[PDB]
């Protein structure tokens, strides 16, 4: 009755979803094959896993999922490792020319060409789905295609499905590992381009990714395949909500209504207390207090922002593992005595626990630590207008002498678009302190 | 012989009134069977009202139990009422309006409206003569507030020579953590000024004080409200059900209660209010039972009537007390507090003594008023609208389901002018 379609663009969206999908099978305990040991006994779907795994007649779990991007490195990587026949040929989607970390490429010259083929093998696969929510697109700001053919697919799925709701889990672009100058370009266009056509977008950026991995990992460098752990870890128990049993957040309409009061303020912000390293994996434990405590703490957050200068709106406690929901209560009113976290000026509802009793699992052989107390927290808030605030600076600073524009203009795009989009997301700015000013 | 059709839509309405159908046929002396077992004829007179009398002295309910979720169906069937009512009667959709009164008045309550105005029909056809509609419902979720709107606004169409008497509940922050539940109520309050002759104003802050501070409850429930809501229904159509001197059929009690066409807002109350398992500690005369009926903290909408006027005021007594000393006791209470009662409405307080008291209540004493405080109530939900509307949350929901964002200015317009119309009444002396 509820089923999403996963979608993969770019690089970033396509690495990030094969761990994800790594993990979705580590928690529900499916074969890299695609059959399952328990829950293949009852052999038909709609058992809460059936939102993401498709059950064939074979009782091969192929997960709902389109991988695209225009270059073949990554779909050819995911095509060669251990889930190279958990996923369909058809719906890995390869391109032959790049975007070349161009916004218009992606969007005007390149992406045009295939953007038929696929929004074919999305209408392929929303067709065996009788009770379709919405789709979530995984891709980054920076790149060319994660930004461009994301907002292409962004504006052909709202000319296509618009009664249909479109989570986003972005990633904004850190300075420390970086493939372009030109990504401030990129992730306002493709921010102002993708703010009509999205409905609730985690942005994460790999620079608090980066900052956590150093700081609790221990790795000072820390490669792609550490932060897509991580990341990978951060969206599996977004996601828990979604692919379990109900509490709260069972919907894509949960979390629409749950967190976003405006269309266009719709970027929560997640924090995630026990990052902790393997070595350190039975040094000690963890309370409920102090990781609730870890989860209000700026420095744990999926974005590097401060939320004690900004005011909350909604707060959805997500408890993983064996958590007793009594001292949760503990934990909100101490929570609440301190008055650093300052709801607006409406009914502000509170911590809307949901607890989930099945236990986090981590990857053998992955930097994290097996844990028995996991918490996640979306909250949404005003801090992510200073995010917004530095790209929109970034872009101030380029766009004054007009550097790098020519690599736009000349892939069909005009030249007031990016007056456009800087007026957007100035207008984003306002609301954001509109709504921080009461 | 005159009859009221009544209509539950929601949850709230379906739960409060299937505490008041209870607390009705409890009254009447009616069993779970539809058979009679009272003993005093009194309960059998007028006793077409409310309930059909069906072959070999079968007293079902005119209840028509109306949701977009069969859930309320199936918690109203696990109870005892469940066979008493009409099981034709019952009407579900598929999915809930979800708190939002666009799809609960623009697209699933215009989907169900056609299946619960055939049955409105159905029960319609067969009565020798109809005296007016009585709807539960709440104004803060989605069915409740729109499909109650949208079946006034049809029976109004269908049937515009009908009387139409709600009781609105009217939702609290105090309640429900819903954050549009003053969407729904300001826009349903907008429908009840247009589309509705009688409206009796309860007020789920209200319940929650009495239930707070007199009731002594540190977490009221659902189920101690509904308590309240049940009793004081029970009390108001103590008129209807029963025959006396201040009858007050519907069309009677809108003539005598209603000056003015729009404020037709009543305050109901019950003077001794008293949780579940502890009636029988309350001691019961008339004048204590007089000072308690007009009592701000014992009043059933979250309001002062200090602060107001009484326009119009029809006190009810129930139980064996003697009328000369409940006159007396209410001359005095007109004449010693002269100035909370408007001067151009010449005797405007009504007293009727009806002999059959509610059960676990010796004496009972249950008020209705007209009085100008209401617009406080009107005046919070109103200044709640305009805190979430000033800077537009969550109006993507209604406005997605068709709703123009002119309907929102023009309901906030609405309450504002009948809260003006209200304080000039207040103002106003003879
Ligand atoms: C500062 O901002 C906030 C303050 C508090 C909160 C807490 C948050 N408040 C809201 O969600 C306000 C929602 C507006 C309506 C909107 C108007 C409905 O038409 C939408 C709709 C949805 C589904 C189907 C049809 C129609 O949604 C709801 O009624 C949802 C629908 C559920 C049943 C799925 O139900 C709830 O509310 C819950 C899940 C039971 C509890 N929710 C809350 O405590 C959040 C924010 Cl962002
Ligand atoms: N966390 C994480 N971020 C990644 C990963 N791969 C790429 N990124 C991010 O991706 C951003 C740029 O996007 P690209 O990697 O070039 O992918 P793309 O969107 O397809 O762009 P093109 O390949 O040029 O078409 C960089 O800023 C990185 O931060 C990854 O595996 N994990
Ligand atoms: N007094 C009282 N109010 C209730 C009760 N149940 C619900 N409510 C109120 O009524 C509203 C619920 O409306 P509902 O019929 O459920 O609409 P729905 O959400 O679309 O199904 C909420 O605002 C509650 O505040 C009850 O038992 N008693």
């Amino acid at each position: 009755m509820r089923e999403c379609i996963s979608i993969h663009v770019g690089q970033a969206g396509v690495q990030i979803g094969n761990a994800c999908w790594e993990l979705y099978c580590l928690e529900h305990g499916i074969q890299p094959d695609g059959q399952m040991p328990s829950d293949k006994t009852i052999g038909g779907g709609d058992d809460s896993f059936n939102t993401f795994f498709s059950e064939t007649g074979a009782g091969k779990h192929v997960p709902r999922a389109v991988f695209v991007d225009l270059e073949p490195t990554v779909i050819d990587e995911v095509r060669t490792g251990t889930y190279r026949q958990l996923f369909h040929p058809e719906q890995l989607i390869t391109g032959k020319e790049d975007a070349a970390n161009n916004y218009a490429r992606g969007h005007y010259t390149i992406g045009k060409e295939i953007i038929d083929l696929v929004l074919d093998r999305i209408r392929k696969l929303a067709d065996q789905c009788t009770g379709l929510q919405g789709f979530l697109v995984f891709h980054s700001f920076g790149g060319g295609t994660g930004s461009g053919f994301t907002s292409l697919l962004m504006e052909r799925l709202s000319v296509d499905y618009g009664k249909k709701s479109k989570l986003e889990f972005s990633i904004y672009p850190a300075p420390q590992v970086s493939t372009a100058v030109v990504e401030p370009y990129n992730s306002i266009l493709t921010t102002h381009t993708t703010l009509e056509h999205s409905d609730c977008a985690f942005m994460v950026d790999n620079e608090a990714i980066y900052d956590i991995c150093r700081r609790n990992l221990d790795i000072e460098r820390p490669t792609y395949t550490n932060l897509n752990r991580l990341i990978g870890q951060i969206v599996s128990s977004i996601t828990a909500s979604l692919r379990f049993d109900g509490a709260l957040n069972v919907d894509l309409t949960e979390f629409q209504t749950n967190l976003v009061p405006y269309p266009r303020i719709h970027f929560p912000l997640a924090t995630y207390a026990p990052v902790i390293s393997a070595e350190k994996a039975y040094h000690e434990q963890l309370s409920v207090a102090e990781i609730t405590n870890a989860c209000f703490e700026p420095a744990n957050q999926m974005v590097k922002c401060d939320p004690r200068h900004g005011k909350y709106m909604a707060c959805c406690l997500l408890y993983r593992g064996d958590v007793v929901p009594k001292d949760v209560n503990a934990a909100i009113a101490t929570i609440k005595t301190k008055r650093t976290i300052q709801f607006v000026d409406w009914c502000p509802t509170g911590f809307k626990v949901g607890i989930n009793y099945q236990p986090p699992t981590v990857v053998p052989g992955g930097d994290l630590a097996k844990v028995q107390r996991a918490v996640c927290m979306l909250s949404n808030t005003t801090a992510i207008a200073e995010a917004w605030a530095r790209l929109d600076h970034k872009f101030d600073l380029m766009y004054a002498k007009r550097a790098f524009v020519h690599w736009y203009v000349g892939e069909g795009m005009e030249e007031g678009e990016f007056s456009e989009a800087r007026e957007d997301m100035a207008a984003l700015e306002k609301d954001y302190e509109e709504v921080g000013v009461d | 012989m005159r009859e009221i059709v009544h209509l539950q839509i929601g949850q709230c309405g379906n739960q409060i009134g299937a505490k008041f159908w209870e607390v009705i046929s409890d009254e009447h002396g009616i069993d779970i069977a539809g058979n009679y077992c009272g003993n005093a004829s009194l309960q059998l007179e007028r006793i077409n009202v409310y309930f059909n009398e069906a072959y070999s002295h079968k007293y079902v309910p005119r209840s028509i139990l109306v949701d977009l979720e069969p859930g309320t169906m199936d918690s109203v069937r696990s109870s005892k009422i469940g066979p008493l009512f009409r099981p034709d009667n019952f009407i579900h959709g598929n999915s809930g309006a979800g708190n939002n009164w666009a799809k609960g008045h623009y697209t699933e309550g215009a989907e169900l409206i056609e299946n619960v105005m055939d049955v409105v029909r159905n029960e319609c056809e067969s009565c020798d003569c109809l005296q007016g509609f009585q709807l539960i419902h709440s104004l803060g979720g989605g069915t409740g507030s729109g499909m109650g709107t949208l079946l006034i606004n049809k029976i109004r169409e269908e049937y515009p020579d009908r009387i139409m008497n709600t009781f609105s509940v009217v939702p609290s922050p105090k309640v429900s953590d819903t954050v549009v539940e003053p969407y729904n109520a300001i826009l349903s309050i907008h429908q009840l000024i247009e589309n509705t002759d009688e409206t009796f104003c309860i007020d789920n802050e209200a319940l929650y004080d009495i239930c707070f501070r007199t009731l002594k409850l540190t977490n009221p429930t659902y189920g101690d409200l509904n308590h309240l809501v049940s009793l004081t229904m029970s009390g108001v159509t103590t008129s209807l059900r029963f025959p006396g001197q201040l009858n007050a059929d519907l069309r009677k009690l809108a003539v005598n209660m209603v000056p003015f066409p729009r404020l037709h807002f009543f305050m109901p109350g019950f003077a001794p209010l008293t949780a579940r398992g502890s009636q029988q500690y309350r001691a019961l005369s008339v004048p204590e039972l007089t000072q308690q009926m007009f009592d701000a903290r014992n009043m059933m909408a979250a309001c002062d009537p200090r602060r107001g006027r009484y326009l119009t005021v029809a006190c009810i007594f129930r139980g064996r007390m003697s009328t000369r000393e409940v006159d007396e006791q209410l001359l005095s209470v007109q004449t010693k507090n002269s100035s909370y009662f408007v001067e151009w409405i010449p005797n405007n307080v009504k007293v009727a003594v009806c002999d059959i008291p509610p059960r676990g209540l010796k004496m009972a004493a249950t008020f209705i008023g007209n009085n100008t405080a209401i617009q406080e109530l009107f005046i919070r939900v109103s200044e709640q609208f305009s805190a979430m509307f000033r800077r537009k949350a969550f109006l993507h929901w209604y406005t997605g389901e068709g709703m123009d964002e002119m309907e929102f200015s023009e309901a906030e317009g609405n309450t504002n002018d009948l809260v003006s119309e209200y304080q000039q009444y207040q103002d106003a002396t003879a």
